[PDB]
RNA sequence: AAAGUGUACUUUAUAAAGUCAUUGUAUUGCUUACAAAUAACUAGGCAGUUGGGUCGGCUGCUAUACUAUAGCGCCCCAAGCCUGAUAAUUAGCUAGGCGUAACAGCGGCAAGCCACAGUAGCACAUAAAAAUUGCUACCGUUAACGCAGCAGUAAGAAAGAUUGGACAAUAGCUUAAGGGCAGAUCCAGGUAAGCGCUAAAAUCUUUGUG
């Protein structure tokens, strides 16, 4: 769902910057953890592979 | 006898799960890997990590107990934490804070007297 | 359903066209009508043919040609509503407002001897037409004094006749 | 009247709007009433199609038009036909035009004799 | 794939995004072995039965392996296969659990697997799915219904709880406008497992008065 109004006022107004921060915040915190999984994920492959070449 | 599972869901999602092992009255959580869609304190589970003691000390504070190691493997592998687990993975700094949408429905009166039948009856 | 992209509607128009020639139908329908609900199909009659011109690709004044003989259908029934919506709507039935046929329905009505309706009439032209003749200005003005005298008795239609008398004076 | 297409009014589809124009409003400027004024949203109308059983609904093909730029490559039909708030924008010299047409129409409607509600 | 792509959809004088559709290096797996109650007043069992050959065994779209589960099915060919077999009685299994120095014996609680939803045969549903999906016949009440979902009623039995409150928390379904749904669950009521405390006052507890 979404909001829109026909009245050009202050309420309208308010959901529209409120909506656009939350958006803005949630997507610059979704970069931040992939590339922390990322990166984790890299170090326990290469374990794995040290792991198998001593068996 | 409760042997973990070792191949992964199919159809479904994994998830870090609060699991109730509480008292009456007196919560207390255990942190675990599970499917998505099952009983609540169900058998199946890929590990158990951590613990959550959510009341207050004599100290003030709460105390919770956590493998960092493994947070980190099952969080690459793509277990996704509920609402609550974020919470306390965010204030324990293992990954930054997730930010909460607006609120506007006017918040509850009675939330520690509506569901509790006996201080009504005092009331 | 319609096509998304412009350059598929070719094909969806020649696909089970709809009926779009009423040319025939219409000039029976003109001769065969001969009371008031006849005129209504005929103003139906006139919707359709202008939407449907539209499956061809044509985008004119489809009933150009047939107006003419619409008002003196009228005028001979002696029902002066369908010519009434018919200036309120004129573009919606493709027909093109102009000086001749506002005249023509002026006079149909002052001959019917409805100032009031002629007022409305020409109140509507007025708003297709920039600039209104004075001449027929002054015959809708002794078609309202005609329709007052006959129609004294009733206060109702003296107020109606006032107030287009004023509308008249202030536009 | 075609001049009643300017205010916006509720439960007014804009097939009703393309309808009551001339020409069937081909190459005129249309937007919805909760769009900003200021925002520059409006529909170029190219091509009009009346429906085949109805006759009372059309499909428009046009371009989109966001701050003054176009939002996509090649005319498409407006999926939005169906919903209200409609209006007409007549262009500088049309309204110049339609300036004494526009004082009669509001007279009229002051006055009572027109009733904006039923058309 | 916590991904990419779009002549697609929605919101914006503030815009980042989501919605819908589609896409994976072979595009969702079969087989074998061992263990697990009585039981001979059950001694013969099996003929698609044991093995071999051709054909079939579909839902496409890397290349080879000479066709790469199978008597799973048709036709043909050779006579083999099992023998405490075959047929019966009883029981859901694992396990927590209770007695015992142990060995053994028995099977209330939390959880895992399997089967079923009045009885039986079928269609969907393959891969994670039929209490609250269909078709047919039958049984019991009255064209319909089947509470082994929660509460509750009747009969039977030595013996089986309220026709309660709430989504505040945990888990789940839907949704980018921050909401909606819920007898899972959390709380209360009822019933002498068990565990803890009270059933007498004392300078109005000197942890006091001031
Ligand atoms: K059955
Ligand atoms: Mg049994
Ligand atoms: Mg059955
Ligand atoms: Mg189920
Ligand atoms: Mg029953
Ligand atoms: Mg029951
Ligand atoms: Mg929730
Ligand atoms: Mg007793």
């Amino acid at each position: 769902r979404v909001f829109t109004s026909n009245k050009m006022d202050e309420e309208r107004a308010k959901r529209i910057t409120e909506q656009r921060d939350f958006i803005q915040a949630r997507v610059e915190w979704k970069k931040a953890t992939i590339s922390l999984y990322k990166e984790w994920r890299r170090t326990f492959l290469q374990k794995d592979i040290e792991e198998q070449h001593t068996k | 006898m409760n042997n973990l599972l070792t191949q992964l869901p199919k159809h479904d999602l994994l998830k870090i799960k609060l699991v109730r092992w509480g008292f009456n009255k007196k919560p207390f959580y255990v942190l675990s890997v599970m499917k998505r869609r099952q009983a609540r304190n169900s058998g199946n589970r890929y590990e158990d990590i951590g613990w959550w003691d959510p009341s207050p000390h004599q100290d003030g504070n709460s105390h919770f107990g956590i493998k960092f190691d493994r947070v980190k493997y099952w969080l690459s592998q793509g277990a996704v934490p509920t609402e609550k687990v974020y919470g306390l993975f965010g204030q324990a700094g293992i990954i930054p804070q997730k930010p909460a949408p607006p609120k506007y429905k006017p918040a509850d009166g009675n939330a520690d007297t509506k569901w509790r039948p006996e201080l009504q009856k005092n009331l | 359903i319609a096509p998304s992209q412009l350059d598929k509607l070719e094909k969806f128009v020649h696909v089970r066209p709809p009926k779009t020639d009423y040319e025939e139908d219409i000039k029976q329908a003109i001769s065969s009508v001969t009371d008031n609900e006849g005129l209504k199909k005929c103003l139906d009659l006139f919707l359709t043919n202008h939407a449907a011109q539209t499956w061809v690709g044509k985008h004119e004044y489809a009933n150009a040609g047939q107006v003419s003989d619409f008002i003196k259908v009228c005028e001979k029934v002696g029902s002066s509503a369908p010519l009434v919506t018919l200036w309120q709507s004129a573009y919606r039935y493709g027909v093109d407002p102009t000086v001749p046929l506002l005249r023509s329905s002026a006079a149909a009505c002052a001959a019917l001897g409805e100032g009031a309706d002629a007022a409305l009439v020409l109140l509507y032209g007025s708003c297709y037409i920039v600039n209104v003749p004075e001449d027929l200005a002054a015959a809708v003005r002794t078609a309202l004094e005609a329709h007052e005298k006959a129609q004294e008795g009733n206060a109702e239609a003296l107020a109606k006749v006032q107030k287009y008398r004023e509308a008249l004076d202030r536009l | 009247s075609y001049l009643a297409q300017l205010v916006p009014r509720d439960k007014r589809t804009l097939s009703n709007v393309i309808l009551n124009l001339p020409n069937h409003g081909i190459g005129g400027i249309f937007a919805r009433d909760t769009w900003h004024p200021e925002s520059k949203r409006y529909w170029e109308i190219l091509e009009v199609v009346t429906a085949k059983d109805s006759s009372a609904k059309v499909d428009a093909y046009g371009y989109l038009y966001y701050q003054g730029e176009k939002t996509h490559p090649f005319p498409k039909r407006v999926h939005s036909v169906w919903r209200y708030g409609w209006y007409w924008k007549p262009k500088p010299e049309q309204e110049k035009l339609l300036q004494p047409l526009k004082e009669r129409y509001n007279t009229l409607v002051d006055m009572g004799i027109i009733d904006p509600s039923q058309l």
